[PDB]
């Protein structure tokens, strides 16, 4: 069921992310290639989560953030995106707005661990 | 029910039996030891030890695969060291052999060829005579003989400067596994045994290789021990572990000399001859006394096995290739099989005659020869006799057998069992979000 | 020490969690033979983090959780269990049952998510 | 940017921290020798997350403990620390003060996790 | 003993090979095909 939500809409799709997220980790020549993949495999991984470490999404399949929606990026209404949208269809409306996006995000969280500790040593 | 919720583990002190790859390991301390030369990370004097209180485990060394990880590993590292230096493969050629008689004892008679034949040294159609001597058994007849496995496999020099002299090689668990250990004498090798403790590395074992009678290696806590898959079964060998050793010395009592012999461009073979003084037999003179103990230990615990009313004996095993019939060590750099008759004669010091070779057929493989080079000068060695590998044929007959490598191996690891760890699991408990 | 624990009971062994848990990380053919060793050692570590993740258990060595005992997984005491076994007894005890349970927390985990999603869309 | 913070103060340099903590992870004997440099980078990047985990720092770049500075590590007074002194000469400061710190931040998360499963057990 | 379509097919072809560096050929003859042969009798 690996790609079964594919032709879903967004709002329906997204219950199937555990099942997206998790079927990711599953002596010559072809001993090396297999291990590049291997590796390979083990880097994207990797990137994936301390991303969203750096975010503060870490341990979350969904995570709310602080940083607002910016227009330019999309001006449709949420509900022609969650209702009549595919996550595919969407990916490709903003596919052009990626660093655009995390950069804030790692601001925000920097900001916001900043502010915890300036609390936690009162 | 009791409303006790899932509650989730991790680092949850728990196994499972597995088999992967164990790394070799040694001590800080032989420039050319393929053994050393194997790197093998020193390893931490400091055992683990870890006792465990109430395990219990069970194991079967009839089964380990640490034994199989064992003769693989030897196989790999001793072909490796083979790609380089010298293939002899112009040796191939007819020769002219003599009896070599002018500084013999008798019983030598009939051991030496002179061999003279035509190799180069350029391509140049520009041959020279060249003589060696060699020992019969390497020699066949076509006055005109070939080497014996020109006919059957390539031929290896093995190259002078790489020494096989065995320093014990301790194995190491890999990140994830570790290696269990019986402590229990009385052990039989198999089944479970309480006094489980931890291993991050085995005892250093020395990767002796041996026909017959086990060599080296280690000594039976506190009686001989008798091993067996399948003791009734006339089919299986018999592993026996003596608690403590025969004192075995053997020796090539022959001054020799080491002839370079040009045979191509940076190429040199190693020819060998005019050997200085009286020739004479090799030989090994196990101290008597202790092997008669020795027997009468072994016996008595055979009895144990087949009944204390019976009588057995010990014949001189069977016939076959020398590979089979005869005992055989390397000790000195030289390959030497001694007749064991004279050891395994009895029924319920000690002169033993050898033969020595130079075209060697690893017992691992054929469609290869190795051709050990002469060691120069003469050969003692002295060695601890630590087991015995036998077989069976009212009274029993038993004779000695092996010829499989990994016997030599099995022996030793028969206490050491490979697991996994599977740190992760639930119970019910108290524990609500 | 890193078996120690191993003949201890499961109500005592449970305080030895992190040295279990820590000591997991610790040019021919045997190049290509410690290598493969060194990516499985990873792979293996990572697919029990990623359970842990899922399964909202991420970041501790015991975590608790909504999805309650179902009876026939085991009848016995807690007491009986937490006294009077090991980890390695119990674990042969319920050897199968596995996927029976995990199934039930990754459930369990996505709709606590969806839950505080709906909350903090609020 | 990545050492940009190099000659900062401890107090100035501690804002950066994304770059440095996230730029860590970016067919014969040249491929044997690359693997094993993306080999070793795996690993020591999960090493250093497997600590955090331990010590109760997951998925933050600054965590606060409950383990006390014990005086003789330094007795530098705190703005002396923090205002004239680089990470790098703090390091080299108090770099024979290692073990001796990480072996008691493990004990206290330990400590705590079981005091918030008795309490959640209620 | 051919059909007359493969009158063309095969050739004899005798030759020199050894077994032994001594400088001691034998004669072996194999049969080919003709596409695997080409003349330099
Ligand atoms: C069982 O263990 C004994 C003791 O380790 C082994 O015998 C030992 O073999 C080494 C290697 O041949 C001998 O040392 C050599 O001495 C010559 C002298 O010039 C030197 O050139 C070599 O580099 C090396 O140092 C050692 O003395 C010898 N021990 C005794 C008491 O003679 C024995 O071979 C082992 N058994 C088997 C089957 O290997
Ligand atoms: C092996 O045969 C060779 C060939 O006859 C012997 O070497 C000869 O010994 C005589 C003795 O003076 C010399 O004059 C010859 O020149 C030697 N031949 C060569 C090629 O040098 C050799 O001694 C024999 N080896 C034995 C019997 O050990
Ligand atoms: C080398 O010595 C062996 C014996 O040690 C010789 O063998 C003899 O060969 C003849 C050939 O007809 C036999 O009749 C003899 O009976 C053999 N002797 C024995 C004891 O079997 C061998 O011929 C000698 N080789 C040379 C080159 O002289
Ligand atoms: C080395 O090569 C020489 C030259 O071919 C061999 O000597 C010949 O042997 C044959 C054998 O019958 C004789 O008919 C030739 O007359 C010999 N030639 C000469 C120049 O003597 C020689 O025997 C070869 N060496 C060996 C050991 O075979
Ligand atoms: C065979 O061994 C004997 C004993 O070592 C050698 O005989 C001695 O040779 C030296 C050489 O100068 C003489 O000085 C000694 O007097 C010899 N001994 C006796 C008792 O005469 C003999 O030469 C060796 N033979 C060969 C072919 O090397
Ligand atoms: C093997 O050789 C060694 C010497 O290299 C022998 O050792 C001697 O044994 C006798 C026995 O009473 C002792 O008195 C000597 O002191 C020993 N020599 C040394 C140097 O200690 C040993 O016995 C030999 N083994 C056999 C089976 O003969
Ligand atoms: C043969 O067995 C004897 C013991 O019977 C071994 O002796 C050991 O030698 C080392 C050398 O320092 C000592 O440290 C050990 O304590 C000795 N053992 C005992 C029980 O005293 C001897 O090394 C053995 N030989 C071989 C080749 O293993
Ligand atoms: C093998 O058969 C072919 C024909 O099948 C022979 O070819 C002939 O070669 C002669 C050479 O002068 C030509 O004149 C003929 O016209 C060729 N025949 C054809 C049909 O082209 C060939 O010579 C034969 N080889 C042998 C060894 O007899
Ligand atoms: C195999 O080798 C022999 C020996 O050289 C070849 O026979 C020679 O061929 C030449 C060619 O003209 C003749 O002059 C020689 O007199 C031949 N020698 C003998 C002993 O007959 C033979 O032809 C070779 N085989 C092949 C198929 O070429
Ligand atoms: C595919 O598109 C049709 C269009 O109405 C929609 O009804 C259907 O549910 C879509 N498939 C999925 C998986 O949603
Ligand atoms: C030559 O090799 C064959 C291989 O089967 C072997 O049987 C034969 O005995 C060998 N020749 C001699 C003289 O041993
Ligand atoms: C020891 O070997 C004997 C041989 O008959 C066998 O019967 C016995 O069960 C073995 N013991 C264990 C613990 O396996
Ligand atoms: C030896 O093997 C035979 C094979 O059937 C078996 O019956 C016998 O019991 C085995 N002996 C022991 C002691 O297990
Ligand atoms: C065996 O004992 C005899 C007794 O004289 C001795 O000469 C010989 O050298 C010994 N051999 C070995 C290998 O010790
Ligand atoms: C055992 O001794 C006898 C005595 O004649 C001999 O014939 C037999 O071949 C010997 N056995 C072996 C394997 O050498
Ligand atoms: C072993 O010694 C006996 C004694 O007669 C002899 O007959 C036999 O051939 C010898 N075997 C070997 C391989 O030397
Ligand atoms: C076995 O012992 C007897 C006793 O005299 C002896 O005659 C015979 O030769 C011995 N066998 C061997 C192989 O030495
Ligand atoms: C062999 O003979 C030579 C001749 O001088 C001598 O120097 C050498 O030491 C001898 N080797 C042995 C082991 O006796
Ligand atoms: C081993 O079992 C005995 C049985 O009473 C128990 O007292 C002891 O504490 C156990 N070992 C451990 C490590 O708990
Ligand atoms: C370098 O040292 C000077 C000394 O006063 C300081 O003012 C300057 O800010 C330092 N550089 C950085 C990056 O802080």
């Amino acid at each position: 069921g690996f790609l079964g939500a594919a032709g879903s809409t967004m709002g329906a799709a997204s219950m199937t992310l555990t099942v997206q997220a998790r079927n990711l980790l599953s002596l010559t020549v072809w001993g090396i290639k297999q291990l590049q993949a291997r590796v390979l495999a083990v880097e994207r991984y990797l990137r994936d989560q301390q991303l969203l470490g750096i975010w503060g999404c870490s341990g979350k399949l969904i995570c709310c953030t602080n940083v607002p929606w910016n227009s330019s990026w999309s001006n449709r209404n949420l509900s022609e995106i969650w209702d009549n949208m595919t996550w595919l269809q969407w990916d490709k409306e903003i596919s052009n707005y990626t660093q655009i996006i995390y950069g804030l995000l790692e601001e925000s969280q920097n900001q916001q661990e900043k502010n915890e500790q300036d609390l936690l040593a009162l | 029910a009791e409303n006790l919720w899932v509650t989730v583990y991790y680092g949850v002190p728990v196994w499972k039996d597995a088999e992967t790859t164990l790394f070799c390991a040694s001590d800080a301390k032989k420039k050319h030891n393929v053994w050393a030369t194997h790197c093998c990370v020193p390893t931490d004097p400091n055992p683990q030890e870890i006792h465990l209180e109430n395990v219990t485990e069970e194991f079967n060394m009839w089964k380990n695969n640490m034994v199989e990880q064992m003769h693989t590993d030897i196989i790999s590292l001793w072909d490796q060291s083979l790609k380089p230096c010298v293939k002899l493969t112009p040796l191939c050629v007819t020769l002219q052999c003599t009896n070599v008689t002018n500084n013999i004892t008798d019983d030598m008679r009939g051991e030496l060829k002179n061999c003279s034949f035509n190799m180069t040294t350029e391509l140049r159609d520009k041959k020279q005579k060249v003589y060696s001597l060699f020992y019969r058994l390497d020699v066949v007849q076509i006055k005109e003989y070939r080497l014996i496995n020109c006919n059957t496999s390539a031929i290896t020099q093995a190259c002078p400067k790489v020494s096989f002299e065995p320093i014990p090689i301790h194995y190491c668990a890999p990140a994830g596994f570790a290696i269990l250990k019986c402590k229990d004498k009385k052990f039989n090798g198999t089944g479970p045994c309480p006094s489980v403790s931890t291993v991050q590395c085995t005892h250093g074992i020395k990767p002796v290789v041996s026909t017959q009678l086990l060599l080296n290696g280690s000594l039976a806590e506190e009686e001989v021990m008798i091993r067996s898959e399948n003791i009734t079964n006339n089919a299986k060998n018999i592993l026996v572990q003596f608690n403590t050793p025969v004192q075995i010395n053997c020796t090539r009592p022959n001054n020799n000399t080491r002839k370079s012999i040009r045979i191509g461009p940076g190429q040199w073979f190693y020819a060998t001859g005019d050997i200085i003084g009286d020739i004479r037999q090799a030989h090994c003179n196990v101290s008597k006394a202790t092997w008669n103990e020795t027997l009468g230990k072994v016996v008595k615990q055979l009895r144990k096995h087949f009944g204390n009313n019976t009588i057995i004996r010990f014949a001189n095993s069977s016939g076959g290739d020398l590979e089979v019939t005869t005992h055989s060590f390397n000790c000195g750099g030289e390959f030497f099989y001694c007749n064991t008759s004279g050891l395994f004669n009895s029924t319920w010091s000690i002169t033993l005659p050898c033969r020595i070779k130079q075209i060697i057929n690893m017992w691992q493989r054929i469609g290869q020869a190795m051709y050990a080079p002469p060691i120069q000068g003469v050969i003692r060695c002295v060695s601890n006799i630590t087991g015995l590998i036998l077989t069976r044929d009212t009274t029993e007959t038993f004779r000695p057998g092996g010829g499989d490598m990994r016997d030599n191996w099995r022996s030793e690891l028969y206490k050491y069992k490979v697991v996994k760890i599977e740190p992760l699991g639930v119970a019910p408990t108290r524990c609500k979000r």
